RNA sequence: GGACCAAGGAGUCUAACGUCUAUGCGAGUGUUUGGGUGUAAAACCCAUACGCGUAGGUUGGGG
RNA sequence: UGGUUCCUGCCGAA
């Protein structure tokens, strides 16, 4: 109902209804009847988010927008739901709706970016693994998360190695992946055991294995099991994180 | 572009932001009398832009 | 490609409803086949002319 | 050697005829009330048509006389002959839907 | 205030050409070795 | 209602909105894309150095 | 560069003084004495479409049609059209001289009073 | 023999701008096989049937491969059963585009071949059957 | 074959099969006899018919 | 029978 009608004020040529729509968005997350709704109303908001970026004019307005799109994910944690039990919570189910929702759209929206249009979508990604990563922190990796953050999006969708999905999406993951880790551990070598602790501290090397299962499969893209062979798998970090 | 309008030159800026409203489209910016500082204006505004 | 006009007034204004395209303008744009189809179209309206 | 250049013009000039015979039959329609005939020829058996009039035994099935009839803009053909019983019903039921639909002034 | 981030095709690229540029260098100082050793090999052999 | 959609039927007989024989209009965006950009061996010097 | 021409004179039809009715454009007929035009006197690449003061000629109607010379000025030379009136010859020139741009023909229709 | 498309279709020559970016960027002869498909003709594109596809899938080890026709994909209702397959090719008749989508298969573009299968990893192409 | 010169002056149109190419659709395809419409010999829409077509193995072998 | 209207390039017999 108001979903559509926020779909609609985020796709408006108007620069000030596209601003104040999302600012009300803000306030609308925070409800309970959003997270009752089913992923329909998450796609189709999405999809609004995407046309809510694609008029952002300069490139400081599309990094501040961008920040925005992460704040977004940084509303479904409460320190409540971290603090109660181990297991899921709804506000933690609309989060991986919400997500799943996200990659959806991006997935299908993908081929359609303009060259020009493109960096930032990328820089959008950039921020959106940033956010939801630091979902995971804020939540300290519960378990019941991270497997169903790794299934149900992860391995969903643009982990899947499926020709469905667009190849430079999981290229691009593979580029930002290890200096999204390193943005969430925040002379050198003091900083390099910090950061080494801190990656311990972090369930990454269970992630590792999804693209270890990608290399796996021989009906999957060469090209994509051998640029993440080539340059993931002969990571140094890697080797200074234990894996 | 570059481009003057009656004595003072003006940096034109052209983005696929928006293609449509084309009355809205060239964004100005006015460029210093300093050649040297004019210039450096165009690498700025033109940061991470083609040659 | 974005998905809604803004209707504007006979004053001359946006009017905050807005419409989506109609995808009549995501066709293919065939320069070739306009070009071909236009050349007959043009020679239809013609009076014969005889010695 | 013959070319059709009044194609364009002939058809105005019949709309024209189609416009100024309506205006003096202002109410009526231009075309009377012709029959639903099935047609002969084993290809085209399975065909229903327009025929040309109906019978007599036919418009006196509707209730009416044909010399009437032809008043009130009912084609009738005296040489066909009714045969089939379909037929005859269906263009029974034609002439009754007719009559409800027509006002007559007197 | 807000310092404009790089964007990130170029950073792909960047990455690409040091990539290219480091093996590119590195045969190329092998070149120069391996061809001292043929022009010794041609002094010997016309000698 | 003119010419439909794949919602909107046509209103003509028979007629459908004609489709694309490529998707994406832009090919410099294919061509440069990220993975087009991975599959792809190192260019040349984009005019040919003339030797002797 | 240096501009080789290939070819000085003109290459005109055979027995083409021998007859007034006969025009002087080159037909082909259907001694080795004249030349024939062919592929071979065709100029450098470089060299081609280059007047003696070494320019590019670019036919300019009006101010509109100058201004695309603006960048390519040491390149090409602008000439005015055969039928420019007289008080467009003179804007025309004043603007030329502005940019900067070498016209080919000065002082056509024109003259200096005073 | 033709060493360009013949054809003036504007999208046509921008997938031979695509593919002849491929053929020599790539070391692979699938995109010298597809690019010299492009320049063909109308006579020399002859359309293959969906009934020719799935019986071309009844090969050993193809379930899992992709098929790509240069040309055209047409229905023929003399088939049934439909497998759930990828297919990808200039042009698909409605009909043929809805025997690929209702057997929950997808029907591809030449682009987007390309961006799955830039060296033609696990492909199949088919050719129509030329009589006249 | 020629006194000269000017202008004019000679593979056009149509019909029937045929190849090739391009284009649209595709086992279908073909609006324009005709009707509706119109800013009116244009464009636009199209009912029923009709026309033409439709109704295993081995060896290799592009990839 | 006689005549049969612009250029250049490429291929080019009996």
């Amino acid at each position: 109902m108001e979903t559509s009608n926020f779909v609609k004020q985020l796709s408006s040529n108007n620069r000030k209804t596209r601003v104040n729509a999302l600012e009300a968005l803000k306030k609308y997350l925070t409800a309970k009847q959003f997270k009752e709704n089913k992923q329909i109303e998450f796609n189709k908001l999405w999809k609004g988010l995407y046309y809510a970026m694609w008029f952002s004019d300069r490139p400081r307005p599309q990094q501040r927008l961008a920040n925005e799109l992460g704040e977004l994910h940084g509303l479904y944690f409460d320190p409540k739901d971290n603090s109660t039990a181990d297991e899921l919570t709804t506000n933690d189910k609309a989060f991986i709706k919400f997500s799943r929702g996200f990659w959806k759209v991006m997935c299908f929206e993908w081929f359609n970016i303009d060259r020009y249009r493109l960096d930032k979508y990328l820089l959008l990604i950039r921020r959106v693994l940033f956010s939801q990563l630091k979902y995971l922190q804020s939540r300290n990796w519960d378990k019941k998360l991270v497997d169903e953050y790794i299934k149900k999006v992860l391995r969903w969708l643009p982990l899947s190695g499926s020709p469905k999905v667009y190849t430079g999406i999981p290229i691009h993951i593979v580029d930002i992946l290890l200096d999204e880790w390193e943005r969430l551990l925040k002379n050198k070598e003091e900083e390099m055991r910090k950061i080494a602790e801190s990656a311990k501290k972090t369930p990454l090397a269970d992630v590792i294995a999804i693209f270890q299962d990608i290399v796996a499969d021989y009906n999957n893209s060469k090209v994509l099991r051998e640029k993440i062979k080539e340059d993931l798998f002969s990571d140094t970090r890697l080797v200074s994180w234990d894996i | 572009t570059v481009k003057c309008d009656n004595g003072k030159l003006y940096l034109y800026m052209k983005t696929p932001e928006r293609a449509h409203t084309p009355a809205k489209l060239w964004e100005r910016i006015k460029l210093s009398k300093n050649y040297t500082k004019a210039l450096q204006q165009i690498d700025e505004h033109l940061l991470h832009w083609s040659k | 490609s974005r998905p809604q006009v803004t209707v504007h007034s006979l004053t001359g204004e946006a009017t905050a409803n807005a419409l989506p395209l109609p995808a009549v303008f995501s066709a293919p744009i065939r320069p070739d086949i306009v070009h071909t189809v236009f050349t007959s179209v043009n020679k239809n309206k013609r009076q014969a002319y005889a010695v | 050697v013959k070319v059709h250049f009044d194609q364009a013009g002939k058809k105005v000039s019949r709309r024209n005829a189609r416009a100024t015979r309506a205006a003096k039959i202002a109410p009526r329609p231009l075309d009377l009330l012709r029959p639903v005939v099935r047609a002969p020829t084993v290809k085209y058996n399975r065909k229903v048509r327009a025929g040309r009039g109906f019978t007599l035994a036919e418009v006196k099935a509707a209730g009416l006389t044909a010399a009437y009839a032809r008043t009130i803009g009912i084609a009738v053909d005296h040489r066909r002959q009714n045969r089939n019983q379909e037929i005859f019903d269906a263009n029974v039921q034609r002439l009754k839907e007719y009559q409800s639909k027509i006002i007559v002034f007197p | 205030a807000e310092k404009i981030l790089t964007p990130e095709s170029q950073l792909k690229k960047s990455k690409a050409q040091q990539k290219t540029a480091e093996q590119v260098a590195a045969e190329r100082a092998a070149r120069k070795a391996a061809n001292k050793e043929k022009r010794a090999i041609i002094l010997e052999r016309n000698a | 209602q003119v010419w439909g959609s794949e919602t909107v039927a046509s209103s003509k007989v028979g007629y459908t909105l004609p489709s694309h024989i490529i998707s994406t209009s832009d090919v410099t965006r294919i061509i440069n894309s990220s993975e087009i950009q991975s599959a792809i061996r190192p260019a040349g010097q984009a005019t040919q150095k003339r030797t002797h | 560069p240096k501009i080789v021409k290939k070819h000085t004179k003109k290459f005109k039809r055979h027995h083409s003084d021998r007859y007034h009715r006969v025009a002087e454009n080159w037909r082909k007929q259907k001694r080795g004495n004249i030349s024939q035009p062919k592929i071979g006197y065709g100029s450098n690449k470089k060299t081609k479409f280059l007047s003696p003061s070494g320019h590019k000629t670019f036919l300019v109607a009006n101010v509109k049609d100058l201004e695309t010379l603006t960048m390519h000025t040491k390149t090409y030379a602008a000439e005015i059209a055969h039928n420019i009136s007289a008080k467009n010859r003179v804007v025309i020139l004043a603007r030329a001289k502005a940019l900067g741009i070498k016209v080919t023909n000065p002082k056509g229709r024109l003259a200096l009073e005073a | 023999h033709r060493t360009a498309p013949k054809s003036d279709n504007v999208y046509l020559k921008l997938l031979v701008k695509l593919y002849t970016f491929l053929a020599r960027r790539t070391d692979a002869p699938f995109n010298k096989v597809v690019l010299k498909a492009l320049f063909l003709s109308k006579i020399n594109r002859p359309p293959v049937s969906v009934s020719r596809i799935a019986r071309a899938l009844k090969q050993e080890g193809a379930a899992n491969k992709t098929v790509v026709v240069v040309g055209t994909v047409t229905d023929d209702a003399r088939i049934f059963e439909f497998p759930k397959t990828t297919v990808a090719a200039l042009r698909f008749t409605a009909g043929a585009r809805a025997k690929i989508v209702k057997a929950g298969g997808e029907c591809i573009t030449l682009d987007q071949l390309a961006v799955r299968a830039p060296k033609g990893q696990n492909t199949l192409i088919l050719r129509g059957p030329r009589n006249s």
